[PDB]
């Protein structure tokens, strides 16, 4: 009703319809630490919020006030809880309240509290009809917003809305093939629908990942997805893999290609394969290329893989 | 002839992004940061000055000292997080080896008492409902102080009640009553439970197994099952598991390859997630996983572990923090061009400590890049308070019986 940024905004201490209530000052003690020199607007709102919270006033005026208290600090979870108490006692229209949270999430998409609030609303209403399209607009503005993906996973799972997600996943991977959030979503859909054993699907997945790797060899997310899906079953269960990678080398090397080779060789040696020597030697050699030359930030890690493979595999 | 500093060496130029002639928001943005960090790195050559790395201790101290008492209205957004500010500031002061004046210790104590709820736990400020994050912060802050006054503030029976009130059928914890779940809450619960000796044999039933479901295809841990791997949640999951002694519930091999992968070839810092930007605070949440894995693998015979270095480029992290994360005015930051705050001051410094101090048994080895006065006090990688504070508090609380016995 009166916005916090209205030129006509008036402190609660100067509003007649709040004259019956004495504000409650923050109890910080004789000697405060980490004392915030609040703005006048802020301190006014919260002085009045404490008053209504203490009296547990379940009124329409308290409700409007929680709104201003949220706007000043949307991370204050005590205000939200009280607001949810008032949404119920006053029987507020939850659809107007959905409209409200949509506006505030648009503005502060990186805050847990607003997303939790929305979840409570969808749970009360049992109505996910707006969620996929709302979430998609937030993700249109920040394609990696952690809370947005979490809210999306939650809505897909709880209401079984799986049928179109994979197409969405594809649209975004098209937009940004390096978006690890989307690679994760990919795996969330597949792994909760078809699964990764359907060999037609596992095959389509691996052809897709290799093909993306071809267009952008230095993109770490494809490489991680590729490993992610096949390592389940053990990489040496796929003998064409070793050589198909060795073919991409001349025209597509990357440290990630070399490291994936080290992972294939490890699984081969683990599965007591033909040549429990020449293979380890390719491995150690490659670790060295990594520690020494091609991936030196991870020098300590490669030294340790090198050492782990010697300790395991030469008796 | 030769550069002592790894980020200034000529061969380092090769570590720049290769976008394979394919541009996306991710590459554009990553190229933007690399340009800025390159300016910082290059600025010694451009200015015709010999490089030298100084941790600006006096200036950080002034900023901390004042902040512990008073804060601008820019911290209005942390008004539900005051115990966090206590902890971030006190921990930074402890890392920098500055004594807390008794009078200050008492006022922190009294203040945390005003934040304590009568049904257990602590809220974000006086009169706010309790919540597990400020409960964790307050408890940590109280141990940093580590006097009798401080220990006595915590009301252990009620703390245990509160924790039970949040515990879920499926092993997980709510962050607060009528709030939501994530791995963060498990760690928070595990941390305060174990420091104060309130762990009962049913409290954490199912918890290790719920955390284990949060490990995903990347190797790292997400906030809840199905979610992207994230440095902050991974820290919390592993650390909660070290406390619970169920380190083994996780694929530690794929976690190791994940965390080491998040160190950026060019900047030297860590990112929080794959394909995102470097950030000073992950100097703790990501690099602090390495000591935790080191102890876990060691407790399993791994005979391949180094007896001198953690499994990341300790030197490059120090270079990143010291050259790109310091504000000349005092305090530290996410990256060049961001502004300082107490959170980044806390975790940049905690990350620096880790990168400086290696300890596995009787094997202690330090690396102090820059001037030798840079060396910080060590930090416990589970709790991120000083190892001495951890001992002193756990010892003191083992004097008492687990409530209900
Ligand atoms: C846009 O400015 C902010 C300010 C604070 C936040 S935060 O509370 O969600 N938190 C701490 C944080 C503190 C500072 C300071 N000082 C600066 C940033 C910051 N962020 C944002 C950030 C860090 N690095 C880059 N960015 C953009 C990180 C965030 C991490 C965090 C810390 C503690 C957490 O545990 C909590 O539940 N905290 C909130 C809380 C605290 C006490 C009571 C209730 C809730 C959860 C997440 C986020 C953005
Ligand atoms: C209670 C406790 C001990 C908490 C610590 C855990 C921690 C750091 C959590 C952060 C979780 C989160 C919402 C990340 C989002 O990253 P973003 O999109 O802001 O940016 P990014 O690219 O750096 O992940
Ligand atoms: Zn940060």
């Amino acid at each position: 009703f009166l916005s916090l940024d209205s030129p006509t905004y008036v402190l609660y201490r100067d509003r007649a319809e709040w004259a019956d209530i004495d504000p409650v000052p923050q109890n910080d003690g004789p000697s405060p630490v980490v004392q915030i020199i609040y703005s006048e607007k802020f301190r006014d709102v919260y002085d009045y919020f404490r008053a209504v919270l203490q009296r547990d006033e379940r009124s329409e005026r308290a409700f409007k006030l929680t709104r201003d208290a949220i706007e000043l600090n949307a991370a204050n979870y005590t205000v939200w809880h009280f607001r949810r108490v008032l949404l119920r006692s006053l029987q507020k229209d939850l659809q107007e309240e959905m409209n409200y949270i949509i506006a505030i999430i648009e503005e502060q998409p990186k805050n847990y509290q607003v997303w939790h609030h929305r979840r409570v609303l969808v749970e009360w209403l049992k109505d996910p009809s707006q969620e996929l399209e709302f979430i998609a607009d937030i993700l249109n503005q920040d394609a990696k917003n952690y809370h947005a993906w979490q809210h999306r996973q939650w809505v897909i799972q709880e209401f079984r809305l799986w049928d179109n997600e994979l197409q969405y996943v594809d649209q975004l991977l098209k937009e940004d093939v390096r978006n690890n959030s989307v690679w994760n979503q990919r795996h969330f859909v597949i792994s909760n629908t078809t699964g990764y054993s359907d060999r037609a699907v596992l095959e389509r997945e691996v052809q897709y990942t290799l093909e993306m790797i071809k267009l952008v060899p230095h993109n770490e997310s494809a490489w991680n997805y590729l490993k992610g899906i096949l390592q389940d079953r053990g990489l040496s269960r796929y003998p064409n893999l070793l050589n198909q990678l060795l073919d991409l080398q001349p025209s597509h090397s990357s440290p990630y290609l070399i490291a994936f080779l080290v992972d294939i060789y490890e699984d081969m040696l683990e599965n007591q394969c033909d040549n429990k020597e020449d293979i380890l030697n390719k491995a150690l050699e490659l670790c060295e290329i990594l520690a020494k030359e091609k991936d030196t930030i991870r020098k300590e890690y490669w030294r340790y893989i090198g050492r782990s493979l010697q300790s395991k595999h030469s008796r | 002839w030769s550069e002592p500093l790894y980020s200034l060496r000529p061969e380092h130029a090769r570590e720049r992004l290769q976008d394979d002639s394919v541009e996306t928001v991710t590459s554009i943005e990553q190229a933007k940061v690399e340009e800025k960090i390159q300016e910082v790195f290059s600025s010694y050559k451009f200015n015709h000055l010999v490089p030298r790395l100084v941790l600006q201790r006096e200036k950080h101290f002034h900023y901390l000292k004042r902040g512990l008492r008073q804060l601008t209205d820019a911290y209005e957004c942390l008004d539900a997080s005051r115990p966090w500010l206590c902890y971030w500031i006190l921990h930074s002061l402890e890392l920098l080896d500055e004594p807390i004046p008794q009078i200050v210790a008492t006022d922190v104590c009294q203040f945390l008492e005003l934040c304590q709820s009568p049904d257990g736990g602590f809220g974000g400020g006086p009169g706010q409902y309790p919540h597990l994050a400020p409960t964790y912060a307050a408890v940590n802050a109280l141990c940093i102080i580590g006097t009798e006054e401080a220990y006595n503030v915590i009301n252990r029976e009620k703390l245990l009640q509160y924790l039970y009130s949040l515990k879920q059928p499926d092993g997980s914890f709510l962050m607060h009553v009528g709030g939501e779940v994530d791995v963060r809450s498990a760690y928070c619960a595990a941390s305060v439970a174990s420091l104060t000796n309130i762990i009962t044999p049913d409290l954490f039933e199912g918890t290790a197994e719920w955390i284990a479901r949060c490990q995903n295809w990347e190797g790292g841990i997400g906030g809840v099952p199905g979610m992207e791997a994230h440095g902050g949640y991974t820290f919390c999951g592993l650390a909660a598991l070290v406390i619970l002694k169920k380190e083994r519930s996780l694929n530690l091999k794929s976690l190791l390859q994940w965390v080491t992968s998040r160190q950026m070839r060019f900047e030297g810092g860590f990112q929080g997630r794959c394909n995102k930007l470097v950030d000073g605070c992950y100097s703790f949440w990501q690099a602090g996983l390495l000591p935790l894995l080191h102890r876990a693998l060691h407790a399993q015979g791994d005979p391949a572990l180094s007896m001198s270095h953690w499994m990341f480029h300790q030197q490059a992290l120090q270079e990143y923090i010291l050259m790109c994360c310091q504000c000349p005015a005092g305090g530290l930051l996410d990256k060049p061009g961001k502004s300082r705050d107490f959170y980044h001051t806390c975790y940049c410094l905690s990350g620096l400590s880790i990168a400086q101090h290696f300890g596995s048994g009787a094997m202690l080895h330090d690396v102090v890049m820059g001037v030798p006065e840079n060396v910080l006090q060590p930090t416990h990688p589970v709790y991120n308070i000083g190892p001495d504070k951890v001992i002193q508090a756990t010892t003191h609380f083992l004097q008492k019986p687990v409530p209900g016995f």
